[PDB]
């Protein structure tokens, strides 16, 4: 069931009218009721008492449909010879297939001489008596082929030469190649081959939501099937693999290259975009950058650092501070000073640094947490804005808010706390009351306290931060003599070490 | 020679005196055909006549009465086409069963339907005593 | 000639010596002069005119060699019955062919209904007369093929139903894909397939002297031969394209990748390697960089910038200098600036620059020919070598010299020309005398002049450097009034314009 | 039935009476023998004996004569091997010149050359004479 018929005998209800030579007396027409108990035309000779038999059968013209290898298929019986009256020899058991190609569909005579021989055909098994109820076969069947065809088409015929044969059907065709989509690409309808030692290219057109990554190309063999498959037609971006053509990503799935792999899931904090997407859209306050791959979530924007340490020199000024609370989910943090000169003078609003301010480490975008301010005007207060920017916060709206911090020029250091002293003394904690320095040259924001152990190798100092004037020290094991040391902290400087308090547990 | 024979009441070569006898030579063809008789031409019928036609031994040819696994030669099914069947009285044919041409003995081709499909798998008498619609043949020695 | 065979009855000189039932007055053994002038052993029988005939032949077990798929070639004439006395009547033109599997190879009886028929062979043509001289091609050739064999061995057997017939040769063979080198990879010998529709996958093995890019595979088809070649295997670095194995670079060739074009020859300035080499070794005198590919050329070391330029400020230094006269062969060309110390004291000996000199621009590799050196002490004589740097100069030797300038810090820079006279007037060229400056600052090196045409547009200044008091000017039209400007350079700074000199032509 | 003719001076069925006359059958088999004499076997002869055996008309028979472009039935190049040729009484042969056995005819298998490699392509009595090597066939009515 994978061939085209060129001519089946079968078919035809009227009659099939073919030349014969003779034309009485030789091969003739008559009606058979065949297997599939269907009235059907055939041709029959059965001179076999007569010598010198040359009885020439032409079909008529047959249209190669451009396909220049075509099969002939003849199911004949012939009856055994001496089941005839009178009839005693040696039986005739073949008969000769030829074939003449054309371009003339209407060639008036048979041609002896101009016909090529195909083939002696012979008859497997003869038969004695006719079949009367239903049809056992036991018909005989011979193919053979012809080709390379060049002409438009061509007639067959055949010759006895003195048996008792019967063409019961006479078929026709030419082999083909499926149309079938293998390695995402359709293969069009292709005729085989004119020879068997020679095969047939052939280049299909892939599907109109894919495009062509590799060439794809198909053998089609004599057989009538493809051989090889080499190239393979990957699908589209917003497009999977699927049985027939390249099917489109569902509501809620997006695919930005053209991978073998199938539609991903929308990442996290992203809207859901139309059948067929490329990249799922980030909602209103999620932003994805340029540089950033598609696979990546829509990012959070990134949060400013709480805590903001600042010390003061004569015409400098140095910043420190920690790692953001919500980093959004990206690795690329870059830090923004901004210079507003703010401090001076009680009303709010003020004018910019116009001034060329110089600071050594970076101008804007620093990765570091620490940054140093140069050639500040001394006697002028001033303030800095720590902007965080991230990867994405260009593309996302401005940072709500950025901690910041007022400074002073001229104004010094501040100095030492007079004395310390100890309020509670137990076995697991020790309270601890200070004053605030004589001198503050500043508004005091952070008391520094260390600790270390007496009687033993110097272990790392412990540091306790704390704004308010009183702190508890905490797992402590007893019997252990220690020294308490305070130490106050402003924007403007750096203070001393306090009164060396020995406090045994 | 041998003429068509037209399987329909419109023949009337069966309501004849002896009763439609041929005597084919051995060499002879024969159609048996059943007109289109929808888009009415001629030789077509009032109305298409569904009929079943059988070869039959002559001894059952008389007696309108077809065997069990009759030998059936032509199926009057379609009213849209022309339908035939042509034998040639010979020793070679496309029939697979093996029967056989006595001669000097007689063959009927009868029609035991009442000619309508409801009637047409009847195997007894059926147009076949009605209009008398049969055919003897004797063929030549 | 792609076919071997296992059986062939024309090789037997003895006799074939087939077992035949009937033993006698059926098939029988006869020698032939053959087509070829040969005596052979044939087989034949002709019966005709006695009734039910069945007359079996019947070969020695025949091996397949393990190959599932065996064709039989009969080389036959069958003798016109009619050419015979007595016999009138219709001819039996075919015999049947049979065949058996077994793993026994000594089958002592023919059990008829044992065989199976592989086919009806019908005689295509018949011949009345012996040929006496030599031997026309009539004879009758019939292949058929049997197949997937299952067992050790098989018999053919023939039946004769009442012919008269001569079985003239009868050959088994199978077919086999041979051995080719295609697409620079080794195929070894492989049997056909069991099935026209199957085909045999072949993956052979490389070259020694090369290496697999791609997988290579051929697909060996039923008719003895490969269809479509799949992956080729590229000659390995060495080794160029050849008819059969990957022939090597001859002496004077290199190959460093695996590529399909040919071995190249050295490139310049490198040495001769033995047979098969990767790279062109370079001679003494020349190296080859590391990153740098092994298509260029040997290097040559650079060559250092003739001429320097020098201005001097209160505390800083400026350079210049122009492109290096010799290349080499490299666009990458830097300039490494060494401190000195060596022009303070009369002295050849001095100490280095250990002190943190400062230069701007660059430290060591600047690609840019200028150069500014800033906190120089002051009232102290420095000296600069400016050492140029190729991409190779490091595998290089260190070159041989390098052009440097001694310059003075707290010395001004050189004064102006007093006065400037003109020597010789003429319609073609105008004489120029001048003395040094009154204050030198230094040691003269150069007196640059400049010219600028009156009553005009001004025009680009024409520059003349000379380092002798005297000069003349060149190509210049008739009654063209000029005026000349002389400036005194050193490497200690830049001079001031001269007395401008209005001299008509 | 027939006995194999040995092609040598050894056989000495040829210095007989008579002169080798055999009488085949209409269906008797015949088989001409140049056994290797090299591994000297039985029905071998003293040294290697080079013939070429051709069949002639009985008339040239007697002459010792074959005709041109003779009838060659068997060459016994090869001192090595054993050479058989076998003749069957009968219509059919692997023979492709057409010729034929009138019965009631004199045919003779006859040997022209001296016996050696150099006198091989004679086509004129030689051993035949010599050793009176011929054999006469009378074939069956």
């Amino acid at each position: 069931t994978n061939e085209v018929t060129l001519l089946d005998s079968r078919s035809v209800q009227g009659e099939l009218g073919w030349i014969a030579s003779p034309l009485e007396g030789g091969w003739e027409e008559v009606s058979i009721m065949d297997e599939k108990n269907t009235p059907i035309r055939t041709y029959q000779v059965c001179n076999v008492m007569e010598p010198s038999q040359n009885n020439w059968l032409r079909t008529d013209w047959i249209t190669r449909e451009g396909a220049q290898r075509v099969y002939i298929e003849i199911k004949f019986t012939l009856r055994d010879c001496n089941s005839l009256p009178g009839v005693m020899g040696t039986c005739k058991e073949t008969f000769n297939l030829y074939y003449y190609e054309s371009d003339n569909d209407k060639e008036r005579f048979i041609r002896e001489n101009q016909f090529v021989k195909i083939d002696t055909i012979a008859a497997d098994e003869s038969f004695t008596q006719v079949d009367i109820g239903d049809r056992i076969m036991k018909l005989n069947t011979e193919i053979r082929d012809v080709g390379p065809l060049s002409k438009k088409g061509f007639y067959l015929a055949f010759q006895d030469v003195g048996a008792c044969i019967a063409l019961v059907s006479v078929r026709v065709f030419y082999k083909k190649c499926p149309l079938t989509v293998r390695n995402l690409a359709q293969f069009p309808d292709t005729i085989t081959g004119a020879d068997t030692s020679s095969l047939v290219e052939v280049r299909g057109s892939c599907v109109n939501n894919s495009e062509e990554k590799d060439v794809p190309k198909m053998y089609c063999g004599a057989d009538g099937e493809w051989l090889v498959p080499i190239g393979n037609c990957l699908c589209n971006a917003g497009h999977e693999e699927r049985s027939g053509e390249c099917q489109a990503c569902k509501i809620g799935y997006y695919k930005a290259l053209s991978t073998d792999a199938t539609c991903a899931k929308c990442p996290p904090h992203s809207y859901s975009v139309w059948e067929g997407a490329t990249s799922c859209t980030c909602d209103r306050g999620f932003f994805r950058a340029d540089n950033d791959a598609a696979s990546m979530p829509c990012t959070r924007p990134p949060s400013a650092p709480l805590n903001l340490i600042s010390n003061v020199n004569e015409t400098s000024v140095n910043l420190e501070w920690s790692s953001p609370q919500n980093t959004g989910g990206r690795q690329d943090i870059s830090y923004n000073v901004v210079c507003k000169k703010c401090g001076a003078g009680d009303p709010s609003k003020c004018r910019p640094c116009g001034s060329g301010v110089h600071y050594t480490p970076q101008q804007n975008g620093l990765k570091t947490t620490k940054v140093s301010i140069t050639d500040l005007l001394a006697h002028t207060n001033y303030t800095f804005e720590i902007w965080a920017v991230n990867g994405v916060s260009k593309y996302n709206p401005n940072p709500d808010q950025s901690v910041s911090v007022t400074v002073t020029t001229n104004q010094a250091a501040p100095s030492s706390i007079a004395l310390v002293q100890a309020k509670e003394v137990t076995r697991y904690s020790v309270a601890l009351a200070w004053l605030e320095p004589d001198r503050p040259n500043g508004v005091i924001l952070e008391y520094e306290v260390k600790y270390y152990e007496k009687d033993q190798n110097e272990r790392s100092y412990r540091i306790v931060r704390t704004a308010a004037r009183n702190t508890d020290i905490k797992g402590l094991n007893p019997l252990t003599s220690y020294v308490f040391h305070v130490r106050a902290r402003t924007a403007a400087g750096y203070g001393d070490f306090s009164e060396p308090l020995e406090v045994t547990t | 020679s041998l003429e068509p024979v037209y399987w329909n009441s419109a023949n009337k070569r069966f309501q004849a005196e002896g009763g439609y006898v041929l005597y084919p030579q051995i060499g002879d063809r024969l159609d048996l055909l059943c007109p289109r008789a929808r888009p009415p031409g001629p030789h077509s019928s009032p109305s298409y006549e569904f009929y079943k036609l059988y070869l039959v031994e002559g001894a059952q040819g008389r007696r309108c009465e077809a065997p069990p696994a009759p030998n059936l030669l032509l199926t009057c099914d379609r009213p849209d086409l022309d339908l035939r069947f042509t034998i040639k009285f010979q020793e070679y044919s496309p029939n697979l069963w093996g029967h056989e041409f006595r001669s000097h003995h007689d063959y009927y081709i009868i029609a035991t339907s009442d000619g309508t499909r409801e009637g047409l798998e009847s195997l007894q008498g059926g147009v076949c005593l009605t209009r008398g619609m049969k055919v003897l043949l004797r063929v030549g020695q």
